[PDB]
């Protein structure tokens, strides 16, 4: 079967939460339900997808490769 | 044969991230070889003249004094 | 785990 | 998007030009079936789900599936040399090098425009945000049967538009000779709707 | 472009209707003209099976093209330089048709300043 | 039908952890048969937003009319597997 | 589903009910989870402050008040999980779902392929036999006479006794067949 | 709010039953009795031999029937040689450029 | 034609002779047989009509007509042993005895010379359908309906009686080979008008018009299956039969005596075809339906041109397979259910999932799926309207479009949706009637292979 | 801008007066009919799970619907000066408009045919 991580490692610390949070604490309001989203910025998911990493994902290579290619011809004339 | 895994990140199969990994690569090779073999496609590469930079003895209209 | 799938008569 | 593309052909039929059309009728499924057919494996990993606001990034837990979807979009905009370069280039060429209605004009170029903007909706989207499907995760691309015809048709969105021009005879006879701002209006107009949902999503 | 600014208003007199090109006699300057020449004959082009929209002062390039693309199979990617000739010659012919509409643009102007 | 088959005890299991994540309850005393409104006070727009959670985690909708009637989490338990057809 | 929605409703219920509604439309509206997590802490302000409000005159005014400003700056496209009213799967699999009586009309070679399962239908068949009359008394005997019904149904009170109307909650063919 | 101590016990009634049912659904092994029980051949099977006969078709009976199968005529240049007639197309005259 | 009628007529000595139990399957195997003898009408090699006698005859015309009327017998038979089950013996024989003589009766009609031999035969029709209706229907209102059956035709069939004896007092005879190479031009005139009024009403009361079809629907809803089935297959058949042989001598008050009735047929199309929308019997829903089809029949044999009576005879082929299709598919869950009411049982593919294929095909049939001879006839018939008035492909399209949509809605609200729980009677599919339907449908996927025999006269 | 109910967009009962009201009649109106329903529920469950049952459910409802819609119309109809005009135009108008329309296009054909200078160049089938 599938074993549940311990409910106790999800913290709001780290995230947007904690700015949320503070946001609403300020006049005096608490999110309670803050811990169940928090997975979704923990983790493997901790980061930040932004557009040039996934349109030019793959161009290292591709541009390696064309670097091969355009050498190779070169030598070939 | 994956392991469905809760409010976590799984691990990935060595076969998908290459092989979409390839795929970019490749589109990304294509797209630089056609760009510097053939760059005369996305810009004019045909001298576009100037309409206003021509010579009326060349263009045919008499010098309207007298004709 | 398998399951009988419920089906009208088909023979006919 | 493909009732849009449509519109387009039909655009390029009015100005008599229907090699151009049936070429990218040729050049448009390639990608836009790749697209359907990564959306239908995003669907069947998360449930049915069918709801953007429910499936964040793809990238980190579908990379393949993301790559494909990615060059479907790139196809389905300019992104030159691709498949869809070498039909929507002359077909934006042929509009604005013709004796031609301004508003059709006008409304076609703002519809790529927006064409580059939902591209970027999905990219977005379904992409590049964080998650809120659900927390378990049942997620499988690893099939042969999903993978395969998936890398083939992006194997055609990358070099089928090439290929066929290349090998397809002289039809009709394209206008090669107007401003700069004419010849690259199409990246123009993408780049700036690709920039502005951007913004708006941010 | 500006060609439609200067038109659908200010003094859209003075400028050139499409339809209607040329508008004045060859005569009207140019005291002498050389009638453009066609190369190609009725019937290499009718041979060849080409298009009434292709038979345009240019269709010796592209009958070179075509038999280059011919010969030259499954070798698709040859025969580049024979479409730059096709090109390079429809270009051409765009700049005598821009000249044409310049011509008569200036004749124009001469009606305006002449009266 | 890639996703791993329910079944009760999961579904318990994942229930108390939804609860647990929840600030307005303390772990220590809970348990199925405990009341929201009575063993663990709390309020009707409180057992709203727990079957709403319910919901988002279990990817179904859950009727006004018998999430109302859904007070010990072994009722949201037994309401969730008489949806989803399981008996083991 | 399960169960059968009373006469009228009630103020709490229609309060309770206007709060998840708006909730799910501000999560539409709200895409994120922080930004939901945060417009949805201020709603549930937002309730709470009339919460101790006693009248009732008040009450359902600012209940139709809201009512009405939920109607405007409304999500056109609000989310609906799939498998309810207006998902993608909602019948999806309703031309599956063959009911059992399907069975009474198979031929003999075709059972003869699940004999246990047939053993097992027959004797649910005769449980339901003995269990008809039974239950129909208790039905009978149980009706108030004040002449106003509520469509709920009784448990089985008596030992040995099957609840009243039974067969068709079972034996509710599943809700993923395939 | 909340479930009536009598519809509390029905639904748990039901529920005893309900998941006996199911449980029955469940199949043993013997059950269903189901009884009693060349690398890319598929093409010639589904190619060689339709190709036959559809070659068959074509040639003996579409064609030797008129006006069947018609081509546009076949490209012809300046500097080819036809083939039955031997004819040479003459060249093209001398472009000034 | 001796050698198709002397059989039909042994085939009653053969069905009261016979034992109680094997009286079904004899007749319905000689019915093949003598279906199958039929087919020697198709052997024309020539343009010269085949003539066996001074009374008997057979052009493209009625050949076809002939065929069908001959194949429908036994499919007759076979829809209808599932009721008669439980009625005696000698019931079942006269049910049988009924049918058989219709067969005769139409296929003397169809190979008549004269017209008062047509007419009496025409006219001998309603003693067997009246009874098949009568006494065999289930519900109350089969009188009212045999009564309307019986009246609409006679104070339309009176008159054109008195037609044929008026032309015969003036030419010396009713047969149609004298009747078409000795004609005259029929002078302008109120007497000849009426004269044409005369001898076109009655087929224009039996096609039917749009004006007059009430007799029509509550016929075949308080009729029996198979007095249903030869009904819109052969009895409407009839009327057209009758107009393409008598508008010969008509000529030309044919072209401004038909304005009236080219444009009631065009517009009840539009009405018939739209009540088949909001319609709770599926089979008036069938009948209006066969109401909007023969509506083109009646338009095409008024223009009278070559394409118009091409395809006509196509439509009518057609049509009759087909309705005698629809009829049978809904008598199958009748049967089950009794009740003619298309919301009751509508989720009926989880169950007969085969039947829903004849569903299926009977409904596209019904509209115009080519290459389907349900669509060939339509489209001529446009073509010929067409060039009649290029004003009647609006409602010609608007037809097509309501078509298309009432057979949707038909197949979707009685097999697609959630199945009816609570019919635990609804038994699987007989073998019989599964035969019925794939001999209702195999000729017409044979017909559309072979369109050429289905033409007509002019083709 | 408020909702503006309409015939088809109809007002959704949360912006109704109707269902805001805590009126004893009303109320009692709301238990008699949950009373009809429930009655109405068990008689049909009383007869959906009657293990000694056959053949289908009769449903009255549906057979007073269809009696109504085809049967019952007719008795139930007396003329009425606005029932016999509605009938006269829904039968006589599309008539005579489209017998106008064929016979001035057939009419203009057939004169431009007898006079000439119309041409059916290859029409051969008609
Ligand atoms: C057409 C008009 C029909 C009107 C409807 C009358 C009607 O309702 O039927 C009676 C019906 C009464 O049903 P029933 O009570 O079961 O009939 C028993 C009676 O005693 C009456 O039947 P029965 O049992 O007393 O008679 C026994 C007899 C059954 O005969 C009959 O009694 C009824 C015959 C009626 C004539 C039907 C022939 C129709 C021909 C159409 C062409 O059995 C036979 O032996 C058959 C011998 C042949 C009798 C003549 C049949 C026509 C001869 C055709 C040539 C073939 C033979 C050479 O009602
Ligand atoms: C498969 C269905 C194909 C339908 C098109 C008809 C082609 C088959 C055919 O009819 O040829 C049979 C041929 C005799 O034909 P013939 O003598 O010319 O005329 C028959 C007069 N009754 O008899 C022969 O020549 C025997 C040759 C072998 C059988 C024919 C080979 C297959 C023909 C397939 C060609 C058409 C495929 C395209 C059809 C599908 C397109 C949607």
């Amino acid at each position: 079967k599938m074993e549940l991580p311990d409910y106790r490692q999800w913290k709001i610390e780290g995230t947007p939460l904690e700015t949320v949070q503070k946001k609403l604490a300020a006049r005096g309001l608490r999110d309670p339900w803050a811990r169940n989203e928090a997975w979704r910025y923990m983790g493997g998911f901790a980061g930040n997808i932004t557009f040039p990493s996934v349109i030019l994902k793959g161009f290292k290579w591709g541009f390696a490769a064309f670097v091969v290619a355009l050498g190779a011809e070169y030598f070939l004339d | 044969h994956i392991q469905p895994r809760y409010r976590e990140f799984p691990q990935l199969t060595r076969s998908q991230v290459i092989q979409g990994e390839f795929l970019s690569s490749l589109m990304w090779f294509w797209i630089l070889w056609r760009f510097w073999h053939d760059s005369d496609a996305v810009l004019g590469h045909f001298s576009y003249p100037d309409p206003s930079q021509w010579t009326d003895e060349e263009l045919g209209i008499p010098p309207d004094d007298e004709d | 785990k398998r399951l009988f799938v419920v089906k009208p008569s088909l023979y006919y | 998007s493909t009732s849009s593309q449509l519109g387009l052909m039909m655009v390029t039929l009015g100005m008599n030009q229907p090699h151009l059309a049936f070429l990218h009728i040729c050049t448009h499924a390639f990608f836009k079936a790749m697209l359907f057919m990564c959306s239908g494996s995003i669907i069947h990993s998360l449930a049915d789900e069918q709801d953007i606001r429910k499936m964040g990034n793809i990238t980190k837990i579908m990379p393949f599936t993301s790559s494909c979807l990615v060059i479907g979009s790139l196809a389905l905009t300019g992104m030159p040399f691709l498949t869809g370069f070498y039909s929507k280039d002359l077909i934006i060429e042929a509009i604005n090098t013709c004796n031609t209605n301004a508003w059709a004009l006008l409304i076609t170029l703002i519809a790529t425009s927006m064409t580059a903007m939902y591209s970027m909706r999905i990219i977005y989207f379904v992409t590049m945000t964080k998650p809120r499907f659900p927390p378990l995760i049942s997620i499988n691309e690893n099939d042969p049967d999903l993978m395969n015809p998936i890398k083939r048709l992006a194997f055609g969105s990358i070099f089928a538009g090439f290929v066929i021009s290349y090998n397809i005879p002289p039809t009709s006879i394209p206008v090669l000779t107007m401003p700069w701002f004419l010849k690259t209006t199409a990246l123009i107009i993408s780049v700036l709707g690709f920039l502005i949902a951007l913004e708006l999503n941010n | 472009g500006a060609h439609l600014t200067r038109r659908y208003l200010w003094d859209a007199s003075v400028e050139p209707d499409p339809e209607k090109i040329p508008s004045f006699p060859p005569d009207l300057g140019f005291p002498e003209r050389k009638e453009r020449v066609m190369v190609a004959t009725q019937q290499e082009m009718m041979d060849a099976q080409l298009t009434l929209q292709q038979r345009d002062y240019c269709a010796h390039y592209l009958i070179r093209l075509l038999k280059c693309k011919r010969d030259s199979f499954p070798n698709f990617l040859a025969c580049k330089h024979e479409q730059h000739d096709w090109d390079y010659c429809e270009h051409l012919d765009y700049v005598k048709r821009m000249k044409e509409f310049e011509r008569e643009r200036r004749l124009l102007q001469r009606k305006k300043r002449r009266a | 039908s890639d996703a791993p088959p329910l079944t009760l005890d999961g579904i318990k299991d994942r229930v108390l952890y939804v609860l647990k994540l929840y600030d307005k309850i303390d772990p220590e005393k809970l348990s199925v048969n405990s009341h929201f409104m009575k063993d663990l006070g709390l309020d009707s727009l409180d057992q709203v937003e727990i079957i709403m959670a319910m919901e988002d985690e279990f990817g179904f909708e859950i009727p006004d009319i018998d999430a109302e009637k859904l007070m010990c989490p072994q009722e949201i338990v037994d309401y969730i597997a008489d949806k989803k057809d399981v008996y083991e | 589903a399960f169960c059968a929605p009373p006469a009228y409703l009630t103020h709490q219920q229609k309060v309770l009910r206007l709060y998840k509604r708006a909730l799910r439309h501000l999560e539409s509206w709200c895409i994120h989870r922080d930004k939901y997590r945060y417009f949805a802490c201020l709603m549930r302000a937002r309730f709470e402050e009339h919460k101790n409000e006693k009248d009732m005159m008040r009450a359902t005014q600012l209940l139709r008040e809201a009512e009405e400003e939920f109607w405007q700056n409304q999500h056109p496209q609000p989310y609906i999980f799939p498998d309810s009213p207006g998902g993608t799967s909602f019948e999806r699999y309703e031309c599956y779902k063959v009911p059992e009586w399907c069975l009474d009309y198979w031929h003999p070679s075709e059972k003869a392929m699940y004999p246990d399962y047939f053993s097992k239908r027959e004797q649910w068949k005769k449980l339901r036999m003995e269990s008809w009359d039974r239950e129909v008394k208790q039905l009978q005997e149980e009706t108030s006479p004040d002449g106003i019904m509520t469509e709920a149904l009784p448990p089985a009170r008596r030992e040995g006794d099957l609840p009243p109307l039974w067969w068709h909650i079972v034996t509710r063919p599943r809700e993923r067949p395939t | 709010s909340g479930y009536t101590p009598d519809e509390k016990l029905r639904l748990q009634q039901l529920r005893e039953l309900r998941r006996r049912w199911l449980k029955d659904q469940e199949l043993s092994p013997r059950e269903p009795v189901l009884p009693p029980r060349r690398s890319s051949l598929f093409a010639v099977s589904h190619v060689l031999i339709p190709m036959w006969f559809v070659h068959y078709y074509v040639k003996y009976h579409m064609a030797t029937k008129p006006y069947t199968i018609v081509s546009s005529k076949p490209r012809i240049f300046p500097g080819d040689t036809i083939l039955e007639t031997g004819e040479v197309i003459p060249p093209m005259r001398d472009f000034p450029d | 034609m001796l050698k198709i009628i002397l059989p039909s007529l042994m085939l009653l000595p053969l069905t009261w002779l016979s034992s109680p139990k094997k009286t079904w399957t004899n007749v319905t195997s000689y019915s093949f047989l003598i279906s199958l003898t039929s087919l020697t009408l198709l052997w024309q090699t020539d343009e010269n009509y085949k003539n066996f006698s001074n009374m008997f005859s057979s052009d493209p015309l009625s050949t076809p007509l002939i065929i069908l009327t001959a194949w429908l017998l036994p499919l007759m038979l076979m829809a209808s042993q599932n009721h008669l089950k439980k009625d005696n013996n000698v019931l079942q024989k006269l049910y049988i005895s009924m049918l058989i003589s219709l067969q005769i009766l139409l296929i003397m009609t169809f190979s008549a010379t004269e017209l008062i031999m047509f007419y009496i035969l025409f006219e001998a029709t309603l003693i067997p359908t009246l009874i098949i209706i009568t006494r065999w229907g289930n519900q109350t209102e089969r009188l009212n309906a045999g009564i309307y059956f019986l009246f609409y035709t006679l104070i339309g069939s009176i008159p054109l009686l008195i037609a044929l004896i008026l032309i015969q007092n003036h030419v010396g005879t009713l047969n149609l080979m004298i009747l078409s190479f000795t004609t005259h031009t029929l002078d302008a005139s109120w007497s000849n008008n009426l004269l044409w009024l005369a001898c076109m009403m009655a087929f224009l009361i039996k096609m039917p018009l749009y004006g007059v079809h009430l007799w029509l629907p509550k016929a075949h809803v308080e009729a029996p299956i198979a007095g249903s089935m030869i009904l819109a297959a052969i009895l409407l058949k009839l009327g057209s039969y009758g107009m393409i042989r008598i508008s010969i001598i008509l000529d030309p008050l044919t072209k401004y005596m038909a304005y009236p009735f080219i444009l009631l047929s065009l517009w009840g199309m539009i009405m018939t075809s739209s009540i088949c929308l909001r319609q709770t019997d599926l089979k008036s829903l069938i009948a209006y339906s066969s109401v909007s089809h023969m509506a083109l029949v009646i338009a095409s044999i008024m223009i009278q041109t070559p394409w118009s009576f091409m395809g006509a005879t196509m439509l009518m082929i057609a049509h009759g397979l087909t309705s005698s299709l629809l009829f049978c598919l809904a008598n199958s869950n009748y049967e089950r259910i009794h009740s003619r009411t298309m919301i009751m049982a509508r989720g009926l593919q989880m169950v007969f999932p085969l039947m829903a294929t004849w569903w299926l095909m009977a409904s596209l049939a019904n509209l115009a799926l080519p290459p389907s001879i349900n669509l060939m006839g339509e489209l001529f018939i446009t073509m010929s309207l067409f060039s009649w008035s290029n004003f009647t492909i609006i409602l010609m399209g608007i037809n097509i479009i309501i078509t298309g949509m009432y057979s949707m809605y038909m197949i979707i609200t009685t097999q697609r949706g959630k199945l009816t729980n609570h019919m635990i009677n609804l038994q699987p599919s007989h073998t019989r009637e599964l035969t019925l339907m794939a001999l209702h449908m195999i000729p017409l996927i044979l017909l559309t292979t072979s369109p050429k025999l289905i033409t007509g006269l002019t083709m | 801008s408020k909702y503006k109910p309409a015939p088809l967009a109809t007002l959704p009962s949360t912006l109704d007066p109707a269902e805001y009201d805590v009126s004893p009649e009303t109320r009692r109106a709301q238990v008699e009919r949950l009373s009809i329903r429930a009655r109405l529920k068990r008689e049909y469950l009383l007869q959906y799970n009657d293990p000694k049952r056959v053949s289908h459910i009769e449903d009255p409802a549906l057979i007073r619907w269809t009696y109504a819609r085809s049967a019952n119309i007719y008795p139930n109809f007396r003329p009425t000066p606005k029932n016999s005009l509605l009938g006269a135009v829904a039968g006589f108008g599309p008539l005579i408009f489209w017998y106008y329309v064929f016979k001035t296009d057939r009419d203009r054909k057939e004169r431009l045919i007898q006079e000439g200078k119309l041409d059916r160049k290859f029409n051969i089938s008609y």
